[PDB]
């Protein structure tokens, strides 16, 4: 379990 | 070598973006707070006010000849009453839609960001330990020219190989960091631009219920004559 | 007789003005100044709010492909130091246009109402004396049909002479303390009025502000694929 | 010297 980007789904 | 050079820049950004954004963005997220509670005196008073003007109107109301006045008076009132909760409006497009959403994330960043370059670090630095220790055990065999035993050509392709996962390691790691700055420089602009279409909308409700109220209210004390 | 119930009418207008209107302004001019005092504080954190959005801006600046992010939350910063000075000019239209004026009016106007009441009730109250006086040398006269000695007639003509101006002044003193009503409430009106002009130049702005510049922001972070 | 109406110049 390796940590989740909190910005993973933000469109650049 | 010019991979060394991209492999320092890359260690900076995660650096810039620990030391320097999420910091700065913490300031932010103060200085909302702040401004929302702020906003929130100047909403309260204005009610104060207005209860105040309602009651000038009452007056006017309940004289003789005046009472027009009285009822220009309750309408000043309630195109405020109308502007303000527009207003409202933008205030919570404040509230749950920016300064809670931004404190979600930087709450998140500071574990992800340290273990991304931390990851990035141990990966980058064991594919340059297995270079160099490959690059040596050939440069001992090449010791004791278009010539190569069996050997020396397998160490040949296993250090092309690993240089090859290296660079492009190290090129990926660069443009995977640059976009992680992206993101976060996104993500503000988005939440900013969602207040500004609310604000948007606030304006233009007021610009417009006055447009409709005003000239009738400067009529109301003008000579008939 | 009709004319003592416009007499007591009168009497009500200048104590309704007295011990309504003018604490209701009083307590209006103190909400105004409380309106005036958040207003204040809701100016000054959006300064810090702004200036902390323009350090953000200040980081992507100075980063690898981000820059015009940096643009974007300047031109924010930009946006909102227009839209705010538009509002502190209707700020001023409050404080030396609204409520320094209504202070001087209503510091000025009690010994003014004090006056012309009392005024006024002394002059209606001579003429009454004088009448019955003259009345009652006449029911004198009469006592000890279309019969008037020299005397009689003289007093009949006095009498009606008073008797008229005792109605006319009577009649007047109504009409007087009506108008002293409503140009108060004009006033407050005209002053609303004012300000309100001045609050549709600070909507009309932002709108236009904000119309010219959102969609350029809204397009900085979408998909260019 | 009689008492000036603050108010003597407002249009009604």
């Amino acid at each position: 379990g390796t940590v989740q980007n909190p910005y993973a789904d933000v469109k650049t | 070598s010019r991979s060394e050079e991209m492999h320092r820049l890359t260690e900076n950004v995660y650096k810039t973006i620990m030391e320097q954004f999420n910091p700065s963005l913490r300031n932010f997220i103060a200085m909302g707070k702040n401004y929302e509670k702020a906003l929130a005196g100047v909403t309260y008073a204005a009610k104060g006010y207005f209860d105040a003007l309602v009651k000038m109107g009452e007056l006017a109301s309940e004289s003789q000849g005046s009472k027009e006045l009285g009822d220009v008076l309750f309408q000043m009132a309630e195109v405020h009453r109308q502007i303000q909760n527009q207003l409202e409006e933008m205030l919570k497009s404040f509230h749950n839609e920016l300064l809670t959403q931004l404190e979600q994330k930087v709450e998140l960043d500071s574990r992800y960001l340290s273990a991304a370059l931390k990851k990035y670090q141990t990966e980058q630095r064991s594919k340059g330990d297995a270079l160099d220790k490959c690059q040596a055990e050939l440069k001992k065999l090449r010791k004791k020219p278009q010539k190569y035993s069996d050997k020396e050509l397998q160490y040949i392709d296993a250090i092309s190989n690993k240089q090859g996962e290296l660079e492009n390691y190290v090129s990926d790691g660069y443009k995977t960091a640059l976009t992680e700055e992206r993101r976060r420089f996104c993500f503000l602009v988005e939440k900013q631009c969602a207040v500004a279409k609310n604000s948007a909308a606030y304006h233009s409700k007021g610009k417009e219920l006055l447009a409709q109220k005003l000239p009738l209210w400067q009529q109301a004390c003008a000579d008939p004559s």
